[PDB]
RNA sequence: GAAACUGCGAAUGGCUCAUUAAAUCAGUUAUCGUUUAUUUGAUAGUUCCCUACAUGGUAUAACUGUGGUAAUUCUAGAGCUAAUACAUGCUUAAAAUCUCAGAUGUAUUUAUUAGAUUGAUGAUUCAUAAUAACUUUUCGAAUCGCAUGGCCUUGUGCUGGCGAUGGUUCAUUCAAAUUUCUGCCCUAUCAACUUUCGAUGGUAGGAUAGUGGCCUACCAUGGUUUCAACGGGUAACGGGGAAUAAGGGUUCGAUUCCGGAGAGGGAGCCUGAGAAACGGCUACCA
């Protein structure tokens, strides 16, 4: 197979995070712009731990080709690595989704009609219903 | 015209349209905290002495309790007052309010029943609304039931069965001012760090003065 | 203008914190506390920008909020928590002490300390004064107060703060000759030995300072920090030993590692 | 303002089968816009008290005071009614509320392009006739002019107040 | 966990450069002439003249229900309902000295004394203490989460953790306000300016957080000035800086940072630690 050498420097062990930061210096001769998914699947299979603690992002490829030089993340847990990953980075690799929420501008417009109505909706709803209908 | 007569006494309200505003005229020129004779605002009102409480005006205002002027003015509210909310901490507003003087520009008059005389009346004595939330602080719910401090009143709290989802499970009040082990727990701490501070520091004076006299021994 | 700020813009913040320009439109306002705004260290930066720990200011929050960072012995979970000179940074995972010390250029270098040294933190002796109740107080300089201090202890000495009791085991007093540490100015992480004070009443009393290599230069009272006695630090010193060597001397120095 | 105010009406809007896109057309003077009045009243838009005179639709100042119409303002109007009748409906049903959007066209000859534009963008179309005038020249056009879009008409008899005040038929 | 009460914030940020020429501002001083939420540390055995195993509705919101108006982040009446909201209110002896049994914590205010040659300063009436008193009464947790342990007359027992929040005062920190010295472009086709209605100073008081003509009463006749006062002009916010640059300079700097001013124009004010706030209010003008 290709020599899709991944080498990892700097190398920094944080348990204050539970984790090890480190710099990802993939060589990959003849080939382009190497995938996120198997960058993961690498990085979990050389640490010893399951492509869910294991994050890689950030990659700059090199001008001309060859290398691509990006930032990687290795929780000791799954559980952890959910808690510390934002939630774009979890969404990219698979785990909990993307929320489907309006446009910020609706949300804010909708929290702007909000500020207006005092109470529950139902005190004035009563009262409005009942006056337009007679 | 409209009023809205109350029966606080197990609970009431409800609306009259009155009109022949000969049959309305007693209500003019009557102040706020006044009552009236139901004879006048009718025979089926014979017995019935109502308290004026507030109004609105046509076109909305608010009436104020204490302006005494029949005519719609205007007045810089403050935090404590009426037809009036603050939006803000401290702010005070100018509003148009109705004066205390009931007149025919009054749109809908307030009153509540302060006596009952002849054959009752629909909707307001015939029916009966119970009080909406029951006592929850330990001691107003105590002197609710005319009980002694000594009662437990855990046993037995008003309860309201919410039979929603096939469980009937119930719902009490979370209790206040409740006698608690912890609360205990709390002042016996609170006693004990006042006492054990006072010592540690006078201990500390103790020694610092006797290092001041050992140092001024040196002469 | 109007009320305290509570931003502290890019460009303006202290020199020494050596944050990228160009990363955002702000700086990490150091909360109220101990030491002081400028010449202090927020915890954000003490932990993403001097160590790398953290990528950002979400990562520095949750090591903060589990705990983990100690400062002078207590959890300080603020973000913009104003770590200050010889700060005792405690670090249970990784298990490590850090003295928030002056490197020879005057930034705060990364300093792992020892458990056993790092029980206690030293301060100067900001005021000294009789308090209510005729109850006598030092004011160190980084912010503590304490109760019934020993009658002989005066303005611009230094104490060992236990920081268990917060209360003085030993102390050093300032006279000539005493192992000073520069915390301001141009000589700012410098150290040396009192050899004169001038005095200058009204003003700014003076004093002289030789280092090691015999090297002489002056600095206002107010920032001189005593830290002991001469080749015997009570404190773990930086690895730079406050020389302040030449450019030509650096240069040579970085040379040699060829 | 019966009228939910722009949100519950969408909602009923997109309901797309009880929402009515219509337009009312008549002679020059055969009383269109008065009779917009009336059905909006109903909206709370205007009071009763003006409504035959408060011509809403008219909105130009010159439309209010020379008492005639030049372009069709567009207004949209909530309805509610019984469960009897809307099982007497030869039309997808769901719902027992409608959103009207009605179109108040110009009657002036020099004005049909406004009442082609209303029937190019509406389906159904009220011919207003006045008793005693009857079947005027620009109800013929605007009549032949729904017919060539393929727009029904449903026809109000209007005046008839005058008819019998006047005319003491 | 809706709403709401409570708390905090909304006084930051951002924008613009209209005023402003000793004004702002820069560097440099001072607060022994003041306020300071917040943070950080320290700190309060003293209250009672029949509840403390825990007080009042003098409380109400939210919610229920009756509504007015075309409409506003409009609100009234009637029914409740809580607290770290509002208001009250004890348990802490022990150690201890003065006054003729009482008092002696702290907070406010005044008077007197000590504060030495028994602390700090260059310097005090400072810190601080004591004495005699005075308070339309300040504080001295009637507050909350999570764990439950030690003893024992085994009760509804006595003792007891880690935290949060509150709180008087002091110090500190974010600060703020005043403040010393010196330094602004053009102009004499501005040479006298100021002072009745404060101008410069003295005394006393008022007000302020504090100093001070800041204001008032009395009193003096001062104060700035050809070393350019005062006036006028600026298409003048000040600075860091920018362009050109042998040297010296000339010109620009509304504008990325610091400082100031303002929110159409003026004035006044609430709340709050902090606003003369305008995405706060009130009023006049447009
Ligand atoms: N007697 C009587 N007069 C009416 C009636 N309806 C309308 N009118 C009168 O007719 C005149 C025309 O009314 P508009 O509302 O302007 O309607 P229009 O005739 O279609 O006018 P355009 O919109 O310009 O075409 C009004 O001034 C009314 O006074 C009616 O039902 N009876
Ligand atoms: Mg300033
Ligand atoms: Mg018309
Ligand atoms: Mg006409
Ligand atoms: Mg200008
Ligand atoms: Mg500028
Ligand atoms: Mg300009
Ligand atoms: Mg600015
Ligand atoms: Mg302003
Ligand atoms: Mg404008
Ligand atoms: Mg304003
Ligand atoms: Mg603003």
């Amino acid at each position: 197979s290709d020599a899709v050498t991944i080498r990892t420097r700097k190398v920094i062990s944080n348990p204050l995070l539970a984790r090890k930061q480190f710099v990802v210096d993939v060589l990959h001769p003849n080939r382009a712009n190497v995938s996120k998914d198997e960058l993961r699947e690498k990085l979990a299979e050389v640490y010893k731990a399951e492509k869910d603690a294991v994050s890689v992002f950030g990659f700059r490829t090199q001008f001309g080709g060859g290398k691509s030089v990006g930032f990687g993340l290795v929780y000791n847990s799954v559980a952890e690595a959910k808690k510390f990953e934002p939630t774009y980075r979890l969404v990219r690799y698979g785990l909990a989704e993307k929320v489907e929420k309006a446009s910020r501008q609706q949300r804010k417009q909708k929290k702007n009609r909000d500020k207006k109505i005092f109470g529950t909706g139902k005190r004035l709803a009563k009262k409005v219903a009942r006056r337009n209908a007679d | 015209m409209k009023l809205n007569i109350s029966y606080p006494v197990n609970g009431s309200q409800k609306t009259f349209e009155i009109d022949d505003e000969h049959r309305i005229r007693v209500f003019f020129d009557k102040r706020i905290g006044q009552e009236v004779d139901g004879e006048a605002v009718g025979d089926e009102f014979k017995g019935y002495v109502f308290k004026i409480s507030g109004g609105n005006d046509k076109q909305g205002f608010p009436m104020k309790q204490g302006v005494l002027l029949p005519t719609r003015i205007k007045l810089l509210l403050t935090k404590n007052v009426s037809c009036y909310r603050p939006r803000r901490d401290g702010e005070r507003k100018r509003k148009s309010v109705r004066g205390a003087i009931v007149g025919p520009d009054l749109a809908v008059l307030a009153l509540v029943i302060v006596k009952k005389g002849e054959q009752e009346l629909e909707g307001l004595t015939d029916t009966t609304v119970p009080k909406r939330l029951g006592p929850k602080r330990a001691n107003n719910i105590r002197k609710f039931f005319g009980l002694s401090k000594e009662d437990d009143v855990r046993d037995f709290v008003i309860r309201r069965e919410v039979t929603k989802g096939e469980k009937t499970y119930t719902k009490a009040p979370k209790i206040q001012r409740l006698v608690t082990p912890q609360r205990l727990q709390r002042k016996r701490h609170q006693r004990a760090l006042k006492v054990r501070n006072a010592q540690a520091q006078r201990e500390a004076a103790a020694e610092y003065a006797q290092l001041l006299a050992k140092r001024l021994s040196e002469r | 203008a109007r009320g305290p700020k509570k931003h502290l813009k890019r460009l303006a913040a202290p020199h020494h914190w050596l944050l990228d320009k160009l990363s955002g439109c702000y700086a990490p306002r150091p909360s109220a506390g101990p030491h002081k705004l400028r010449e202090s260290l927020p915890l954000i930066v003490f932990l993403r920008n001097r160590l790398k720990y953290a990528l950002n200011g979400r990562e520095v929050k949750a090591i903060l909020m589990q705990r983990h960072v100690k400062v002078d012995g207590k959890v300080r979970t603020d973000t913009t928590y104003p770590a200050g000179f010889m700060d005792v940074i405690t670090l249970d995972a990784t298990n490590e002490n850090f003295r928030l010390v002056y490197d020879v250029k005057g930034r705060f270098a990364v300093h792992r300390i020892t458990d056993e040294e790092a029980s206690y933190k030293l301060g100067k002796v900001k005021k000294v004064q009789l308090g209510k109740k005729g109850v006598p107080y030092v004011v160190t300089h980084d912010g503590r107060t304490i109760r019934y201090p020993d009658p002989n202890i005066k303005v611009n000495d230094t104490v060992k703060i236990d920081l268990a009791s917060g209360k003085i085991t030993d102390f050093i007093k300032f006279d000539a000759g005493k192992l000073v540490y520069v915390t301001g100015g141009r000589n700012l992480g410098r150290i040396g030995t009192i050899v004169h004070k001038e005095r200058h009443d009204g003003g700014f009393d003076l004093v002289h300072i030789k280092d090691s290599l015999d090297n002489t230069f002056v600095t206002r009272l107010n920032n001189v920090f005593v830290i002991g006695e001469q080749g015997k630090p009570y404190i773990s010193l930086p690895k730079g030993k406050g020389i302040k060597l030449s450019i030509a001397e650096e240069r040579d120095r970085r040379r040699a590692q060829q | 303002m019966v009228a939910f105010t722009v949100d519950q009406m969408r909602s009923l809007m997109d309901k797309v089968t009880n929402v009515r896109n219509m337009s009312v057309i008549a002679h020059v003077d055969h009383g269109k816009s008065t009779l917009t009045d009336s059905l909006v009243q109903r909206a709370g838009i205007i009071s009763a008290a003006k409504a035959g005179e408060a011509r809403f639709t008219d909105t130009r100042k010159d439309e209010q005071e020379r008492g005639i119409t030049i372009k069709s303002t567009a207004i949209s109007l909530y309805s509610e009614m019984s469960d009897e009748d809307v099982k007497e409906i030869k039309q997808k049903t769901d719902g027992n509320s409608f959103l009207i959007n009605l179109i108040d066209s110009p009657g002036h000859v020099d004005f049909s392009s406004e009442v082609t534009a209303a029937l190019r963008v509406t389906d159904g179309a009220l011919v207003v006739v006045d008793t005693i005038e009857g079947v005027c020249v620009q109800t013929e056009t605007v009549l032949r002019q729904a017919l060539g879009e393929r727009i029904k008409p449903v026809v109000v008899i209007n005046k008839v107040d005058r008819a019998l005040l006047e005319l003491q038929v």
